[PDB]
RNA sequence: GGAGGUCAACAUCAAGAACUGUGGGCCUUUGCCUAUAGAACUUAUAACGAACAUGGUUCUUGCCUUUUACCAGAAC
RNA sequence: AAUUUUUAAGGUAUGUAUUUUUUUU
């Protein structure tokens, strides 16, 4: 509101600013149509991503919000959207009142109007299935946040639930030490996709505290989607969740039958 | 006929010097609407172009108004303004109809072309489409013309 | 050249003795039927700049096709002479070669 | 007579006809017969 | 030992087309397009 | 609608005709 | 209803195709597909544009042409006819121009061929050609007075096109 | 490989050597009004070849003619850096690019390329491979008479 | 190779084999800088110093560089260009520093020419194209058939030059 | 070779020609008749290119 | 309303020297006879084109290690 | 009294693994 509803988001990034194509000489020649470099050994393609955004101060308002188009504009959570107020799609956050209108379609499809498909992919990939509603994200290569080493989990646990609290609800965080992977689940689907572009390939700490200025060199962290909870700690705990659900979900569906008589 | 001088051309008109230069400032513009920028969004590609048409439809009502509004340039020089092709007489032709006066383009009056129906909202008059708007109350959502980037071609607005 | 203008009449006599008689329903042309969807558009423009263009075209189209094939070590160079810019294991060898479709069209692309 | 005025691109030969198992082994098959060169060449000093 | 050869309908039932891919042989072109009539 | 009232207010488009964008 | 078809700027197509040089984008999957696809109508395109030339008469001919909006092809779409004595009459008058000027110059110097390096890229028409002003043609003489009826006309690109009696 | 034409030959007395030159009039008249000029109006004279910048371009005469201002930018395609000792125009005031051996593309659309050396001469200008001075401009061929002195 | 026939191929490879083309104009290259560099006396030469030289040098045939160059002790009064048996030189038309000689390979054929002429073409070709890079505008241009046992040279000489190279 | 000796008649063995009339006609009915040719074979290369070749 | 369009659709263009429509008569409308109206375009040293290419199948051949690519005549 | 020129393929295999940031007990 303050933030978000009165201005319109500038633009993030001017058009000749942006990255070019042709990703530098992972090879001997260019392939015109698969864009890549042919013949030689990639060496790793991976990189920290040279943008970012502020929740804040980039978010406003846009044409697609006189269209009202439903989808967000993904580029705007990379932070490199160039077109802000002339863009078509949604530029924010997502709330519950924006969330209400997607809630027909987020199963199909995710909050950016991408169609997911049924088998998830090997790694667990850019976007989830449709057969499974997947709250629970994961991180991984910590690396991202570069050499620099925190002394307990303290400083990653309150960095990482730092940066991902402006991109929504969080139902709970849980870091690992033995194993470097923190398990984020938002309280909502259309949050979790959201968050998954906006921090993929990304560093860490301040903005000014130590190795900060060469952070934009390294190998960049990831942000996949996470598995079932093995432990029946949480799944007692996420089959009790999804029995009190599905209690929730009867009585709905037999007052539209008590509504259809 | 050809727009070069090529030999088998004919030595313009009288009065063709006193408006030489501001055709000028529109050619020279051309020549840098298709220098090639290299632009990677597929929402600037096109907008690259709206900026030809529009150059190419203000430099044929320019030579329109001289003869058909203010009179200002004799019939010779006219009829051979259109063989240099400094002007579209097919567009002209439309200038000339009854309600198409201030027409973008020949293709925004194609019935064919279009999928259903026909001519561009982009022919649709603002005080119209409000009012559809109106009914839902959206403030429409029309901009430009996707082959143009026209707003309201018909001749009323 | 008596031995040219023998030739020449046999040729001419071959034509006349056999002939073919076209096609009525032919009256569909190529362009005809191209023109009247949305993806085609009409203009004129100069021969010379038409022929740099169909040039252009060509070239982009045989890059393509090649790279598609997975071929970055075969270069068309602009003049469109199919090189080999490397030594081949068989494997590039069985995969490089190439029908008489792609070598006729590129040879009368050269012609052009 | 070659004609006056003509620039023929030349185009390099990369293959080498170089017999592949009289290369490695020293052995080839076919004898005297092979199509091909037979010439036997090693690397350079690579081993310590 | 052929055994059994090859079943038609297992051809006859991939989803390459009811047509083949859409190859186009030099043998199918049209040709001899009339039939005729015996009296 | 009346003839006055839209010749007063087509003048609010930004450029002439018609590439003046409305807004 | 069939409205025909609506001429454009040639900067249209100008802008289309020397966009489509550079393509590295994801935007372009769809026009490559294009262009694969548009391999199969090339050789048409040649034969068009290749039975359209000049004649040397001629020092340029501006011609129709059809072109894919994703710049994959460009057709020449006239097809040229000619008045058959007409037509001879010029081929005949230029003949008698060769004669003449190989008689006439002692040194003939022949092009080079190829006239471009294989490493050139093909040279733009608006940069390069564009600009400069044509050399002027064969033609001939053609005599003061005798030739009076056809000298007017003759070497015309299409030899009458307004006269409403000498032709359709 | 294709230049238009050498239409303009100004010749050079140095120390170092005698440097001929060819130019383009018709493909950038304006940069040539600058360049044969200052060679009329002798601003040129005693200039000291100023900055090398290895495998770029070396430079001298560096003060501008016209009311110390720029000059109208043109370029043609046909004219590259192929070679070495193209003369060029550098975008600060009435500044002469001469490209070194290493004839790179990327100072290209930096400069508003003019210019040549005749095939005789440029081995004296390799002679840089105590900065050369010069003493004395001839012009051997002129192109554009009128407004030249007049 | 002016077809494809593999039987004189593959003859031809086994004639060169190991890199011959490369020795050769190594190897003649070397011998010329020894020669050379035993006249520093007498024909009033700084040094003889043979450069360095691209890899592919030697079998590339549009472009070339020389290969040995030189230095006079005072100055030089060269001749015209010609050809090495010609024997009417005026010395007196050109002055330089640097000389430089390329050693230039080819292998003929029936229809191939006679050396000089190849030699001479070559020159002019490549001293007046932009491509090839020489450090001053005199030199020898040393050619030899491999398949005919011929050589040529056609340089810019003077005084004391051709009585070696001949010999 | 026709149009040579009759055109040199009288003078010169030289360069000197440009009567093209006959040679383009050639080469544009060879023209006509391969575009059936490459429109199959081109088909074929890029319908298999695209949607691969057939199982059967 | 006329003159036009390198505009479009539809119909037609190798047959007893070769087209249709109509009235009447026999048959009981096909078909036969008779009277009559209208026949643009293409045809006799034969044809829409004063022009001239390619492919397929089957025969007979020519090169000849086999297929592609080919030699050159015929019929369809 | 007049022929006719060239490119691919059957020869140097083929197959498997290999550059990855540590899915919650
Ligand atoms: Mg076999
Ligand atoms: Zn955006
Ligand atoms: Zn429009
Ligand atoms: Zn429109
Ligand atoms: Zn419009
Ligand atoms: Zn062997």
């Amino acid at each position: 509101m303050t933030s978000w509803r009165d201005k319109s988001a500038k633009v993030q990034v001017k058009e000749s600013e942006l990255p070019s194509s042709i990703p530098a000489q992972t090879g001997l020649t260019f392939n015109i149509w698969y864009n890549k470099w042919s013949q030689g050994f990639a060496g790793n393609t991976r990189f920290v991503s040279p943008f970012a955004l502020q929740p804040q101060l980039h978010s406003g308002k846009t044409r697609g919000d006189n269209d009202g188009q439903l989808f967000f504009c993904l580029f705007f959570a990379k932070g490199m959207c160039c077109l802000g107020p002339k863009c078509e799609y949604l530029h924010h956050i997502p709330d519950e009142e924006d969330i209400g209108k997607l809630a027909l379609r987020t199963e199909v499809l995710d909050c950016f109007g991408r169609e997911k498909f049924a088998d998830y992919r090997e790694d667990m990939g850019g976007i989830g299935s449709f057969r499974k509603k997947n709250k629970t994200l994961y991180v991984g290569g910590i690396d991202g946040a570069l050499n620099s080493k925190h002394l307990k989990p303290a400083q990653i646990e309150s960095r990482i639930r730092f940066v991902f609290s402006r991109l929504g609800d969080i139902d709970r965080i849980r870091y690992v030490e033995s194993k470097n992977c923190g398990f984020v689940k938002f309280k909502y689907q259309a949050n979790a996709e959201f968050a998954k572009e906006a921090m993929s390939n990304q560093t860490l700490l301040l903005p000014s505290d130590k190795e900060w200025d060469d952070r934009r060199e390294g190998t960049g962290l990831l942000v996949k989607w996470a598995n079932e909870d093995p432990d029946p700690a949480a799944q007692k705990r996420l089959q009790e969740e999804l029995k009190l659900e599905s209690l929730n979900m009867m009585v709905h569906l037999i007052n539209n039958n008590t509504n259809s008589a | 006929m050809p727009r070069i001088k090529t030999r088998r051309s004919k030595p313009a008109p009288d009065g063709f010097e006193k408006i030489k230069p501001t055709l000028t400032d529109f050619e020279i513009q051309l020549r840098d609407a298709q220098k090639d920028k290299s632009s990677k969004l597929a929402a600037k590609s096109n907008e690259q172009l709206w900026e030809i048409m529009q150059l190419h439809h203000q430099r044929s009502r320019y030579i329109y108004t001289l003869y058909y509004k203010r009179k200002a340039i004799s019939k010779d020089l006219y009829d051979w303004l259109i063989k240099e092709k400094y002007a579209d007489k097919l567009l002209i032709a439309k200038w000339r109809k009854t309600g198409y006066e201030k027409l973008c383009c020949l293709r925004c009056i194609q019935k064919n072309e279009t999928n259903n129906g026909s001519t561009c909202i982009c022919r649709v008059p603002r005080a119209q489409l409000e009012e559809e708007a109106r009914k839902k109350g959206t403030q429409v959502s029309f901009h430009q013309c996707v082959h143009c980037g026209c707003r309201g071609c018909a001749s009323t607005d | 050249v008596k031995v040219s203008y023998q030739k020449l009449l046999k040729n001419y006599v071959l034509n006349e003795l056999h002939p073919t008689l076209p096609t009525n329903h032919n009256k569909t042309k190529l362009l005809k039927s191209l023109k009247n969807t949305k993806y085609f558009q009409q203009t004129t423009i100069d021969w010379v700049e038409a022929g740099l263009q169909l040039c252009r075209q060509g070239h982009n189209m045989l890059n393509l096709l090649i790279h598609r094939k997975g071929l970055t070590y075969l270069h068309l160079d602009y003049n469109f002479n199919l090189k080999p810019t490397k030594t081949l294991t068989t494997k590039e060898r069985k995969k490089s070669r190439l029908g008489n479709s792609f070598h006729l069209m590129r040879e009368l692309l050269k012609m052009m | 007579n070659q004609p006056t005025n003509i620039r023929t691109t030349v185009l390099m030969d990369f293959q080498p006809d170089v017999c592949k198992d009289y290369k490695q082994t020293g052995y080839c098959g076919y004898g005297d017969s092979c199509k091909f060169l037979h010439s036997r060449d090693d690397f350079k000093t690579g081993w310590k | 030992t052929s055994h059994r050869p090859q079943l038609e309908a297992r051809s006859g039932a991939k989803a390459a087309a009811y047509t083949p891919t859409g190859i186009e042989h030099a043998r199918l072109l049209p040709g001899h397009t009339t039939l005729k009539y015996r009296k | 609608f009346t003839k006055s009232e839209l010749k007063r207010r087509r003048k609010t488009r930004k450029g002439d005709g018609p590439w003046g964008s409305w807004s | 209803a069939y409205t025909p078809k609506a001429e454009m700027p040639p900067e249209h197509l100008r802008k289309i195709i020397n966009t489509h040089s550079d393509m590295a984008s994801k935007m372009y999957n769809t026009d490559k597909k294009a262009f694969l696809g548009a391999l199969k109508y090339l050789p048409h395109a040649i034969l068009k544009l290749l039975e359209n030339m000049p004649h040397p008469w001629e020092q340029a001919k501006e011609v129709k042409v059809l072109y894919h909006t994703s710049g994959a092809i460009t057709f020449v779409n006239e097809t040229p006819r000619v008045i058959e004595p007409v037509y001879t009459a010029q081929w005949s008058a230029t003949w008698i121009a060769m004669r003449r000027e190989k008689r006439d110059r002692t040194h003939f110097k022949r092009m080079r061929f190829p006239p471009f390096d294989d490493d050139e890229p093909p040279l733009s028409y608006e940069q390069h050609i564009e600009n400069i002003e044509p050399l002027d043609p064969i033609n001939l003489p053609l005599d003061s007075q005798d030739d009076e009826y056809v000298k007017d006309w003759l070497y015309d690109s299409r030899p009458l096109e307004e006269d409403s009696k000498k032709v359709n | 490989n294709i230049e238009p034409q050498t239409t303009a030959k100004c010749i050079l007395y140095t120390t170092k050597g005698n440097i001929a030159i060819e130019l383009w009039a018709k493909e950038c008249p304006e940069t040539c009004k600058r360049f044969l000029s200052m060679l009329s109006d002798g601003t040129f004279t005693n200039g000291e070849f100023k900055e090398l910048k290895p495998t770029q371009w070396l430079m001298f005469n560096a003060n501008s003619t016209g009311e110390y201002r720029t000059v109208a930018e043109e370029k043609n395609p046909r004219i590259r850096f192929n070679r070495d000792g193209l003369l060029g125009w550098d975008r600060r005031r009435n500044t002469w690019f001469i490209t070194v051996l290493a004839d790179s593309k990327h100072v290209l659309n930096d400069c508003n390329v003019f210019g040549k050396i005749v095939g005789k001469s440029i081995y004296i200008f390799r002679e840089i491979l105590y900065p050369a001075v010069l003493k004395d401009v001839e012009i051997t061929i002129p192109f554009f008479e009128d407004i030249f002195g007049s | 190779l002016h077809g494809k026939i593999p039987t004189l191929k593959i003859s031809l490879i086994q004639i060169f084999r190991a890199h011959l083309w490369q020795k050769i104009h190594e190897s003649i290259v070397f011998d010329i800088c020894q020669i050379l560099d035993g006249e520093l006396d007498v024909l009033q030469i700084e040094s003889v110093t043979k450069e360095t030289v691209h890899p592919r040098k030697s079998y590339k045939m549009n472009s070339s560089a020389a290969d040995i160059t030189m230095e006079s002790v005072h100055e030089w009064e060269v001749s015209k260009p010609s050809l090495l048996h010609e024997t009417n030189d005026s010395f007196k038309g050109l002055i330089t520093n640097k000389m430089w000689f390329d050693v230039q390979l080819r292998y003929g054929d029936y229809d191939s020419h006679d050396i000089s002429r190849y030699v001479r073409a070559k020159f002019l070709d490549y001293t007046t194209d932009n491509v090839s890079m020489y450090p001053s505008p005199t030199g020898v241009m040393i050619g030899i058939d491999l398949a005919y046992n011929m050589y040529d040279a056609y340089g810019n000489w003077f005084n004391g030059l051709k009585p070696l190279i001949q010999n | 070779h026709i149009i040579y000796y009759k055109f040199n008649k009288n003078l010169g063995k030289g360069p000197g020609c440009g009567f093209w009339q006959p040679a383009w006609r050639v080469w544009l009915n060879f023209l006509r008749g391969t575009i059936p040719l490459l429109e199959r074979y081109i088909g074929n290369l890029i319908t298999r290119q695209f949607e691969g070749r057939s199982n059967e």
